[PDB]
């Protein structure tokens, strides 16, 4: 019951489903090769961890995820990896030629030709779950795969699934690791096709996480390896309520409830902390107090913004390990007295907090110190339309003298489907000003 | 032999009415196993108003469970008590109502509702004169609000004749941060105007700030708040099971407690206020009972009684006391402070007393007020379903349901309507 299948969409989604996956072995304690000895229950179950694996009667522990992509070459370290046979080979996916970085390849001319294959194994999963929840997809907005096929996928899921409800973990492009000029015109067309198909989407800016590993973990040149660990644990935090349970766990769809205000308002902005190395943290105790303070440091947000020039309408905190009521409740009081934390008027300013006992894990040879304790903070605020405002902008130079647009036309697609995607996007900016605006 | 037939649904309705039946069985001397290990025939002699016998002389409550996600009735069910509830009364979904009351009421209750009132039907026809039934739910969260609305009405549809009573825990952004809880209960307190006979409104503002500021807990707990409101339910049911001359059955209650038929929602009250395992060593006076169990601190609704007016007042003492001292105390407490009873309702407080003290006390006291000073939560309510609804903010959870804002605006104005009918009654003279 309560199952929760994930989709790796392309070479970013699929990396970092290679990470969140080994991280969430490591949280349950299953090995390599799907074992878990502290499992007393062989072939089934219905304890929280199963809400993401599923079980074989060898005892086998199988991770409820497909990963697809429209080239070999990442999925196959996959299938040669550490992790190899945790996954059933069906559920690697893979073509022979890729997006090259296009849109209009992924979602029509190369992505047509895998979709059926992909919804059938998804099928597959599905009918596993005795009370499917939902589909967790991971993707980059910047790919051809994954902006072009994910938003093919995700249209696809709509009409198999009705109104499952399907969350994405997206992430957005930065200068520092990009690979194609054309990043925004890719983002602005994903963002608009999925934009009615998707109920929740964390955005997950790489230029965010790429200065949280110089700054806060001495890392001289960031590679995909290192910001897709720090990115796991923010994922891991997210679907910590979902894969455990205990008294004070509050479940990802309550603070959804209170982070999803309309329809199209909804990508919250998540804020992790403490990013530590091992050498600042050794003989340094980080209280709830401090690790909650850190939540309202914009240096520790996962996307670039300031929510100080913004306005909240909700702030959920989720945290886990050695945190006890009394502490948060505390922490909580202390931040309101010294913050200004300016909601609108139409919102209630009590913040929601689950608290998960079991303590974040990191994965060897990482950078990240081992803490006690660790807290992502979820907030709708006005300020993460900053982040489309960015691309918008990028998006309008290159549009305005139709630069690149050829590679889009000859593969099929119009220019006024670049037009209705920006105007979409114009509309979201303006829906972000709007609910900002004080009650008559 | 007047039968009450109990349902408890959601979360919340099931926590507090597990710790009712805790609380009133050992009252009545039954054990966790339903066997009779009382001293006292006062135990026995009005049992069957809430338990069924069984053979071996096992007595059963007549309580249904009921929730859409199995997680409390699991906790109930390996409780202290869990053994003693009836297995088939255990009826549950697997879906969850997400906080919802449209799932509650429209989509997901209305898949399990039928289940419900099939049991509740075999209860009551098992009755040898059935009163009435009784709910214990929270108007915040989705199932114990919208499903529980929903089976008031199939019951009254079938038992239109039999009194309705709930014992509804009312939200409070003190103890609760989920931003739909005024939408909710607005949409509840619709049904509940309409379809009950009587409504206790446990209000969890002031559950929680009797907790933090009498009693002195830092951390409230959910254990705590629950504490004062099975000391509250004890003692609001105790003229209904023991002995007793004055309001000794459901109907008999709401006739003197219910002058107007909208206006049915009681301020409970308690004394002393205890924690749990506090266990104090000096018993209250009678006239200590008497001025805390008309304290505003003692309410269990977040209202000001001396900013409104007592329409009707019941008081319950428990223990052995002075028969002679209780009746002059009342009569100074209403004497001294005559201005706060409505005078065009002669007569308007009755006094029971019962013999027997609720566990861990030689004395205590309980109040029923109808005030109109309950307009006061009424009122704290509307303005945080307005705050959201002026912008038509989260409706799109309940409009995904199925439904139209119209039933929004029309439970907004009828609750309004209320408000207004308890303020023409604070204002009326005679
Ligand atoms: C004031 C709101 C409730 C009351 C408290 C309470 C919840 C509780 O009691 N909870 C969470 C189920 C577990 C329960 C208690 O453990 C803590 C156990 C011992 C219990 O009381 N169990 C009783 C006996 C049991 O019948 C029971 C009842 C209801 C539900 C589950 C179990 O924990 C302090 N909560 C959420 C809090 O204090 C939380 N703080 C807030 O929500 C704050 N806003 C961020 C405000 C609202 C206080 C902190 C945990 C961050
Ligand atoms: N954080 C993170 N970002 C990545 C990773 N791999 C690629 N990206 C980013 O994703 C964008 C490029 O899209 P990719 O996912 O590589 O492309 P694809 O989805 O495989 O699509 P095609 O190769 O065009 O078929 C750029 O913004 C990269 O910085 C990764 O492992 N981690
Ligand atoms: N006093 C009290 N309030 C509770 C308890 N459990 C939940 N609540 C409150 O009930 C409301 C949420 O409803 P709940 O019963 O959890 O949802 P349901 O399971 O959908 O009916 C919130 O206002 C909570 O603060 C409890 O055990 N005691
Ligand atoms: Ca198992
Ligand atoms: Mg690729
Ligand atoms: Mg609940």
């Amino acid at each position: 019951m309560r199952e929760c299948i994930s989709i790796h969409v392309g070479q970013a989604g699929v990396q970092i489903g290679n990470a969140c996956w080994e991280l969430y072995c490591l949280e349950h304690g299953i090995q390599p090769d799907g074992q878990m000895p502290s499992d007393k229950t062989i072939g089934g179950g219905d304890d929280s961890f199963n809400t993401f694996f599923s079980e074989t009667g060898a005892g086998k522990h199988v991770p409820r995820a497909v990963f697809v992509d429209l080239e070999p070459t990442v999925i196959d370290e996959v299938r040669t990896g550490t992790y190899r046979q945790l996954f059933h080979p069906e559920q690697l996916i893979t073509g022979k030629e890729d997006a090259a970085n296009n849109y209009a390849r992924g979602h029509y001319t190369i992505g047509k030709e895998i979709i059926d294959l992909v919804l059938d194994r998804i099928r597959k999963l599905a009918d596993q779950c005795t009370g499917l929840q939902g589909f967790l997809v991971f993707h980059s907005f910047g790919g051809g795969t994954g902006s072009g096929f994910t938003s093919l996928l995700m249209e696809r899921l709509s009409v198999d699934y009705g109104k499952k409800s399907k969350l994405e973990f997206s992430i957005y492009p930065a200068p520092q690791v990009s690979t194609a000029v054309v990043e925004p015109y890719n983002s602005i067309l994903t963002t608009h096709t999925t934009l009615e198909h998707s109920d929740c989407a964390f955005m997950v800016d790489n230029e965010a996480i790429y200065d949280i590993c110089r700054r806060n973990l001495d890392i001289e040149r960031p590679t995909y390896t290192n910001l897709n660990r720090l990115i796991s644990q923010i994922v891991s935090s997210i679907t910590a309520s979902l894969r455990f349970d205990g008294a004070l766990n509050v479940d990802l769809t309550e603070f959804q409830t209170n982070l999803v205000p309309y329809p199209r308002i909804h990508f919250p902005l998540a804020t992790y902390a403490p990013v530590i190395s091992a050498e600042k943290a050794y003989h340094e105790q980080l209280s709830v107090a401090e690790i909650t303070n850190a939540c309202f440091e914009p240096a520790n947000q996962m996307v670039k913004c300031d929510p100080r020039h913004g306005k909240y309408m909700a702030c959920c905190l989720l945290y886990r390990g050695d945190v006890v009521p009394k502490d948060v409740n505390a922490a909580i009081a202390t931040i309101k007295t010294k913050r200004s934390i300016q909601f609108v008027d139409w919102c209630p300013t009590g913040f929601k907090v689950g608290i998960n006992y079991q303590p974040p894990t990191v994965v060897p040879g990482g950078d990240l110190a081992k803490v006690q304790r660790a807290v992502c903070m979820l907030s709708n605020t006005t300020a993460i339309a900053e982040a489309w405002a960015r691309l918008d902008h990028k998006f309008d130079l290159m549009y305005a003298k139709r630069a690149f647009v050829h590679w889009y036309v000859g593969e099929g697609m119009e220019e006024g489907e670049f037009s209705e995607a920006r105007e979409d996007m114009a509309a979201l900016e303006k829906d972000y000003e709007e609910v900002g605006v004080d009650s008559v | 032999m007047r039968e009450i037939v109990h349902i408890q649904a959601g979360q919340c309705g099931n926590q507090i009415g597990a710790k009712f039946w805790e609380v009133i069985s050992d009252e009545h001397g039954i054990d966790p196993t339903g066997s009779y290990h009382g001293d006292s025939d006062l135990q026995l002699e009005r049992i069957n108003v809430y338990y069924n016998e069984a053979t071996g002389n096992k007595y059963v409550p007549r309580a249904i469970l009921v929730d859409l996600e199995p997680g409390t009735m699991d906790s109930v069910r390996s409780g202290p008590f869990g053994q003693i509830f009836r297995p088939d009364n255990f009826v549950f979904g697997q879906s969850g109502a997400g906080n919802n009351w449209a799932k509650g009421h429209y989509t997901e209750g209305a898949e399990l509702v039928d289940s419900v009132l099939d049991v509740v039907r075999k209860e009551s026809e098992s009755c040898d004169c059935l009163q009435g039934f009784q709910l214990t739910h929270s108007l915040g969260g989705g199932t114990g609000s919208g499903m529980g609305t929903l089976l008031i009405s199939k019951i009254r549809e079938e038992y239109p004749d039999r009194i309705m009573n709930t014992f509804s825990v009312m939200p409070s952004p003190k103890v609760s941060d989920t931003v739909v809880e005024p939408y909710n209960a607005t949409l509840s307190v619709h049904q509940l105007v309409e379809n009950t006979d009587e409504t206790y409104c446990i209000d969890n503002e002031a559950l929680y700030d009797i907790c933090f500021r009498t009693l002195k807990l830092t951390t409230p707990t959910y254990g705590d708040l629950n504490h004062l409101v099975s000391a509250t339910m004890s003692g609001v049911t105790t003229c209904l099971r023991f002995p007793g001359q004055l309001n000794a059955d459901l109907r008999k209650l709401a006739v003197n407690m219910v002058p107007f038929p909208r206006l049915h929602f009681f301020m409970p009250g308690f004394a002393p206020l205890t924690s749990r395992g506090s266990q104090q060593y000096r018993a209250l006076t009678v006239p200590e009972l008497t001025q805390q169990m008309f304290d505003s601190k003692n309410m269990m609704a977040a209202c000001d009684p001396r900013h409104g007016r007592y329409l009707t007042v019941a008081a319950i003492f428990r223990g052995r006391m002075s028969m002679k001292e209780v009746d002059e105390q009342m009569l100074n407490v209403q004497n001294k402070n005559s201005s706060y009873f409505v005078e065009w309702i002669p007569n308007n407080v009755k006094t029971a007393v019962c013999d027997i003290p609720p566990r861990g006390l030689k004395m205590s006291a309980t109040f029923i007020g109808n005030s109109t000073a309950i307009q006061e939560l009424f009122k704290r309510i509307s303005e945080q379903f307005t705050a959201m609804f002026r912008r038509k903010a989260f409706l799109h959870w309940y409009t995904g349901e199925g439904m139209d804002e119209m039933e929004f605006t029309e439970a907004e104005s009828n609750m309004n309507d209320l408000v207004s009918e308890y303020q023409q009654y604070q204002d009326a003279t005679a």
